[PDB]
């Protein structure tokens, strides 16, 4: 039943251990801190 | 300070929100246009006040 | 490669030639090259040196071929444009089948280089190699500029130069050369990324070679501090940092405030812009623009936090630009000076909105307006365009040159233009294009290639400008909100009264081409009108209209009354400023006499054009009414209303107002 | 009041990254690529406009010769540096080098982490995504691949980081003999038409290292003439290493690999010496070398056996077969056949330098290195035997006429009666041809050509041995298709067509080209005859044409004459 | 989840200081605050309530 087990683990590994799934969150946070930057411009600038 | 700034920053370019001013600008032209013409017509509504006596 | 290099010279010995014969020729070399770099990933050589060697050629020639098709768009680049076509549409959209096939050379290739040892020895052999993956980085390039140009929305190799650099992050640690070269790939692939979330790149370099690659090219050629691969580093980190790469873009940012990060670095050659090279300080301002657009809240407070040393520099930078430099010593650098200054005032507006956002501005936009001297001097006045030289060099190439103009030279924007001698004229082909005859070398270093380099360095001139002109708009635009309350209102009036009448005689001064940069209708008169909109609402003007207004009477009298045509934008804009200025002068007699004309001239005639074209016009009909309304209470016409009866009668507009009002 | 300063600058700068150190290896790519902007960039030009480091380059033994500098290295260290200060202390007790140089080679690497990181293999995700490219191309090796996390954890140990550390050190030393040696090629063979800065730096370092001014009618050369014996005393160094590992070293670290590398780092060290001593010599080509030194020299090869012990292995034969051509061209260059057979046939004076043709206990010790060379059967001795062979054919000759201190030499080994010896090697080397297929794999191995293993100059200077050679020797052997062929071979070095350019280069570049039309043996026995022998022999005439045409491209004194 | 715990924080500090930041102990965001919980708790009921209607239909056989 170990190769059944490896299987399921490799299959979630496999999936894990992608450069896309892993680069989205990367891509996000920077995509978050363009908007966190704008905001907290935009932010200041009405900020009366 | 910085804290709430986080908070309450959103992902977009900074350039686009100051932009954001000139969009203000044209739409408060209008008002500014209006009490223009309301001031206006008030004067002159006075001046003919003032010329019937 | 040479027959390719031959036919690019289509400017002219050629005696049993034609377009057709050389079109076919190229297309056919072009077919056979591209099966020589298909079929070279299963022959079998002696050694590696000759295979090197020969993908070095074949990645040359395409690459020259690609290059030649794109870097102009008159017809000079005509006779292999069948031939880059081709070469464009096999490795950019082949067949799912053979894909693999043209991609695998250039993964042998990366792989060759990146397993090379290091040796002291055989500098024949490593310096082919350098200059194989340097042609091989260049035509990854072009390939990747290609598809972002024509509008390709899906690049099937984009897959595969992800899985390239992969292995580019670490092709670097064997040679400092590919330094360069590879940085410029990876922006052009973050370029494409852009204009088309995208492929995580973290998931294919990796966390620990990406913070690798990270803390190599951190420092900006330290050990020897060069110019050239300093621009590129910047120029690949603001691409890094524009497009969607947040992962990356967060590493290289914090380090990981800043302590070893680009930014630790780009303060320090910041703190020293008075003696450092104008050519650096200009892709080093566009790097923190990049990371404050859109990493704002991380660049703005490490600057705050430093911004003594920052502040004082831009002050000092400020109080000694003059706005005339090209009379004093330097001609080129005065593109360079306003480049600079023009993203000095785009990062003093952005981090003044940022202070107004959290209502610390007001100290900070009072010690900064005392610096504006620079703009006042060479903002808003675009009147350096130097129509004259530019008519001269043309006429002079035309009667030398009958069949090649000088508009043909123009750039198809495929690589960003440069702000510098070729930012709009091609020199670097044209060095080669125009040099086989006598006359482009000239004695004493003169003839069309100097003029060539002014009329582009004049044009980059007028981008600079146009920039500063952005950057101070926004700039006065928040300031007019800043600056409020009733202090500092002399200087104030003053530089807004100096910018708008700047505007208004630019505005009839003789204009740019439509062509090389954007029109300015439009784009400069809401600025004069949002200003004099703020000054009404606090009420702060000195009441000299007297000489304004003749400006803008200038100005609606030499527009070819575009009433209804295409330009309505622009007729708006400037009904809107004559209005503001009406009503400012409202509020001020030497008047009648020259605010009469638009009552007789300007608005009768705009209200029978409009009343003859109704049969869009709602609004301009409303907006000429309210000019009438605003000018007739001037002061000076309720004593010149039996003068303003009869040119208000001559024209019977009552007649057609109750006819649009039945 | 030569300090290290700019040599080695603060530990603070170096740990903070202020400042980066310039490490060997960039100045090395800077000499070699012959970049403008670097070489005249502020950083490196207050490095090389230093006379601490002109002392250090015309001492290089004194770099890493053992001293005690345990105050000088307790000073800077003082004022994380723990670590580096033990893997400072760890080194220089391994090796016999100083502790400020174990300092420097360990900051270096601390800065250089990146690179040596990026040098290993990849992980298992980078395999798979090469996997999925290729759908020949098997330069992979995923039986031995591993993850990224495991290959961080093993790369942070202390076994790895020493080996790491032990790797840079040596590729920082290769780098230093590359660097030095490129420093003087440049500084003695400047092209012309060179950038304005460029032409500044040389003259500024000439005027401070050795006293070299161009507008001097006559420079010093002696500062520059000594650097010779400072790099054949340290080829010494250099092959007791190769011959044995050090011993303080752990065992643990002594395994194939290591073993391998430093061979390796041995033979390159050795190569530059060798590469710098042929520099030095070739500057003063006319006069002779102080015979003082080629006696140790010839010494120092027999006992070595022409480094063919350490060379003996089949695992550095691209590293040998170059250390065997250079060995032989500076062994022919110390000879001076030329200008030996003008002193012999002249019996004038040269006045430059007093010659080993004085000194019977040289020419004995000559002769025993090339018989027991010969004898135990070496192709790299094949070139300076012959050589030899024909030198004592020339003595012989010169005895008979006269039947002065030679004739101790000629007395002493039994050489006076009987020739059997001398004219048996050189039948052996003769033999098959042999002689020539080795002078001809070595100008291939010494030439301009992309196939060459030194920058084209180094092997325009080193054909000029093998040019001079076969000029002494054509008159002796009648003309014949193998000596012909093997000019050839190394006139031309067998590069390409699209190999010729219109490069201006200094005249001493062209030297060798120009020869062929200057001195009469070189012209009415290979021109002449190759001209006259056409198109019957097609192949000499034609290559002759071709690298004529190739070379006086630019040379408008001689642009007519092909 | 951690590291995505603080990017959906960090966006709440950003979204919350955008649209207000001179008064955070307002009763605004508490009123917004407290009527997202109810959305999602009314979600919450919705869904589990249809999981239950479509559970019924299996005992209509």
């Amino acid at each position: 039943d170990e190769d059944e087990l490896k299987q399921k683990l490799q299959q979630i590994d496999k999936t894990l251990n992608d450069p896309a799934q892993g680069s989205r969150l990367e891509e996000l946070w920077s995509r978050l801190i363009v908007l966190r930057g704008y905001a907290e411009d935009l932010k200041d600038q009405i900020n009366q | 300070d910085v804290d709430t700034y986080l908070s309450n920053l959103q992902t977009k370019t900074t350039l686009s929100m100051i932009a954001d001013g000139l969009e203000r600008s044209a739409r408060d032209f209008d008002a500014f246009l209006e009490e223009n013409v309301t001031l206006e017509w008030e004067a002159q509504r006075k001046r003919i006040y003032q010329h019937f006596g | 490669a040479a027959l390719i290099d031959s036919a690019a010279c289509s400017a002219v010995p050629w005696l049993g030639t034609s377009e057709k014969i050389l079109s076919r020729v190229a297309l056919a070399i072009a077919q056979a090259a591209l099966d020589v770099y298909e079929s070279t990933t299963t022959w079998r050589f002696r050694s590696e040196l000759d295979r090197s060697i020969l993908v070095r050629d074949v990645v040359g020639l395409m690459h020259k071929l690609v290059v030649h098709a794109h870097t102009l768009s008159s017809h000079l680049t005509s006779t292999l444009s069948p031939a880059a076509a081709h070469i464009i549409s096999s490795f950019l959209t082949p067949p799912p089948s053979a894909s693999s096939l043209r991609f695998q050379p250039l993964l042998g290739t990366l792989l060759v280089a990146l397993i090379t040892p290091r040796a002291t020895l055989y500098p024949g052999q490593s310096r082919i190699l350098a200059e194989r993956v340097t042609s091989v980085l260049a035509f990854c390039t072009s390939l990747l500029r290609a598809a972002d140009f024509l509008g390709q929305t899906h690049i099937p190799l984009q897959t595969h130069l992800f899985q390239s650099a992969c292995l580019l992050a670490r092709l670097p640690a064997a040679n400092a050369v590919y330094r360069a070269p590879v940085l410029e790939l990876l922006r052009a692939l973050v370029e494409v990324a852009g204009r088309a979330e995208p492929p995580s790149l973290l998931g294919y370099l990796g966390s620990h070679a990406a913070r690798s690659f990270i803390s190599l090219v951190e420092g900006i050629d330290k050990p020897f501090g060069r110019v050239e691969h300093a621009v590129v580093t910047w120029r690949f980190f603001a691409a890094v940092i524009r497009n969607r790469q947040q992962w990356m873009a967060g590493c290289l940012l914090t380090g990981r405030v800043g302590e070893g990060s680009v930014l630790a670095a780009a303060m320090e050659r910041l703190r020293e812009v008075k003696s450092l090279d104008v050519q650096e300080a200009v892709a080093v301002m566009d790097f923190v623009v990049s990371a404050q657009n859109y990493w704002p809240w991380t660049i703005f407070a490490v600057r705050k936090e430093k911004e003594v040393v920052d502040a004082l520099r831009g002050y000092v930078r400020g109080l000694k630009a003059p706005g005339m430099v090209m009379k004093t010593d330097g001609a080129a650098a005065a593109a360079f000076q306003a480049r600079i200054a023009a993203y000095v005032a785009e990062t003093f507006a952005m981090q003044l909105y940022h202070m107004r956002q959290m209502r610390q501005a007001e100290k900070f936009a009072g010690e900064l307006v005392a610096d504006l001297d620079y703009f006042l001097r060479e903002g808003v006045m675009v009147w350096g365009y130097n129509a004259s030289l530019h008519g001269n060099f043309a006429r002079n190439f035309a009667k030398r040159f009958p069949g090649v103009e000088v508009d043909d030279f123009k750039r198809t924007m495929w690589l960003p233009r440069e702000l510098g001698k070729g930012y709009y004229y091609a020199l670097e082909v044209a060095e080669q294009m125009l040099g086989f005859d006598a006359g482009w070398g000239g004695v004493k270093q003169s003839g069309f290639r100097k003029e060539m380099e002014t009329a582009n360095l004049n044009l980059s001139l007028v981008e600079a400008q146009v920039s500063l002109f952005h950057a101070w708009e926004y700039l006065l635009l928040e300031l007019t909100l800043s600056l409020l309350p009733k202090k500092e209102n002399a200087a104030f009036a003053r530089q807004v009264l100096q910018v708008v009448e700047q505007c208004l005689e630019a505005n009839q001064r003789s204009q740019p081409p439509e062509n090389i940069f954007v029109v300015l209708g439009h784009a400069r008169a809401g600025l004069a009108l949002t200003l004099l909109q703020r000054l009404a609402d606090a009420n702060q003007l000195p009441r000299d209209v007297t000489h304004l207004l003749a400006l803008v009477s200038s100005a609606i009298h030499a527009v070819e009354n575009p009433f209804g045509a295409n330009d309505l934008p622009y007729f708006r804009t400037l009904l809107k400023i004559l209005f503001v200025v009406l009503r400012a002068a409202k509020q001020g007699v030497a008047i009648t006499q020259q605010v009469l004309t638009i009552l007789d001239r300007v608005v009768a005639r705009c209200f029978r054009a409009l009343a003859a074209l109704v049969h869009t016009a709602p609004e301009d009909l409303a907006l000429i009414t309210a000019i009438l309304q605003a000018c007739l209470s001037v002061p000076g016409i309720e004593q010149c209303q039996v003068q303003v009866l009869n040119i208000m009668a001559a024209h019977d507009v009552f007649q057609v107002a109750v006819a649009l009002f039945s | 009041t030569l300090t290290d300063r700019t040599y080695l600058p603060p530990l603070e700068d170096c740990l903070t990254g202020r400042t980066v150190i310039l490490s060997w290896r960039l100045v090395a790519s800077a000499l070699e690529d012959a970049d403008l902007a670097r070489l005249t960039s502020p950083a490196l030009s207050t490095f090389l406009r230093d006379g601490f480091v002109h002392e250090l380059l015309k001492h290089p033994a004194r770099v890493f010769e053992p001293k005690d500098l345990k105050q000088e290295f307790e000073t800077k260290t003082s004022s994380g540096v723990d670590t580096i200060k033990k893997d400072a202390l760890w080194l220089a007790d391994a090796v016999a080098i100083n502790q400020v140089a174990a300092l420097r080679i360990v900051l270096i690497e601390y800065q250089t982490r990146a690179h040596s990181h990026l040098v290993l293999p990849l992980s298992t995700q980078d395999v798979a995504n090469i996997q999925e490219a290729a759908g020949i191309l098997s330069l992979l090796n995923p039986a031995s691949a591993v993850d990224a996390e495991t290959m961080w954890c093993d790369f942070e140990t202390e076994a790895r980081r020493r080996e790491r550390i032990l790797a840079t050190y040596l590729s920082e030393r290769r780098s230093f003999t590359a660097a030095v040696d490129a420093l003087v090629t440049f500084l003695l063979h400047s092209a012309p038409g060179q950038h304005k800065d460029l032409d500044s730096l040389r003259r500024a370092l000439l005027k401070d290292a050795f006293a070299f001014d161009e507008d001097l009618d006559v420079p010093d050369r002696s500062k520059l003439l000594t650097m010779a014996p400072t790099y054949m005393n340290l080829v010494e160094d250099c092959i007791a290493r190769a011959q044995a590992l050090p011993a303080k070293l752990g065992e643990s670290f002594k395994t194939e690999a290591f073993e391998l590398d430093w061979l390796r780092t041995a033979i390159t060290e050795a190569v530059h010496s060798l590469s710098i001593a042929f520099q030095a010599l070739d500057l003063d080509t006319p006069y002779f070398a102080p015979h003082e030194l080629l006696s140790e020299w010839f010494e120092l090869m027999n006992s070595s056996l022409f480094l063919e012990s350490i060379l003996g292995f089949e695992v550095v034969a691209d590293l040998a077969m170059p250390a065997r051509s250079l060995v032989s061209a500076i062994c022919l260059k110390m000879l001076n056949i030329d200008r030996t057979i003008q002193f012999l046939h002249d019996f004038d004076y040269p006045d430059g330098e007093e010659p080993y043709l004085l000194s019977s206990q040289t020419l004995n010790k000559i002769h025993t290195a090339v018989t027991n060379a010969v004898n135990s059967g070496v192709a790299a001795s094949l070139p300076v035997a012959f050589a030899w062979s024909l030198i004592v054919h020339q003595m012989h000759l010169g005895y008979q006429e006269r039947a002065s201190p030679y004739d101790d030499f000629l007395r002493e080994q039994r050489l006076d009666n009987d020739i059997a010896p001398v004219e048996q090697i050189a039948m052996l080397a003769t033999s098959r041809g042999q002689v020539y297929q080795v002078m001809s794999e070595m100008a291939l191995c010494l030439g301009t050509t992309h196939e060459a293993a030194f920058r084209p100059a180094v092997g325009a200077r080193a054909r000029l041995v093998f040019q001079d050679l076969l000029k002494r020797a054509a008159y002796l052997i009648p003309y014949q298709d193998e000596p012909v062929f093997s000019l050839l071979a190394i006139l031309a070095t067998g590069r390409q067509y699209w190999d010729v350019t219109d490069a201006l280069s200094a005249s001493s570049l062209n030297q060798v080209y120009t020869d062929m039309l200057d001195d009469e043996t070189l012209f009415t026995q290979f021109t002449m005859q190759a001209i006259n022998r056409f198109p019957y022999e097609f192949n000499p005439f034609s290559v002759l044409c071709r690298v004529l045409a190739a070379a006086l491209i630019t040379n408008k004194d001689k642009a007519d004459v092909v | 989840g951690k590291d995505l715990a603080k990017m959906i924080k960090e966006i709440n500090d950003m979204s919350n200081t955008l649209s207000k930041g001179s008064k955070p102990d307002d009763p605004l965001t508490q009123i917004v605050r407290v009527l997202n919980g109810h959305l999602a708790q009314l979600q919450w009921i919705d869904t589990n309530a249809a999981a239950l209607q479509a559970k019924v239909a299996a005992a209509q056989k």
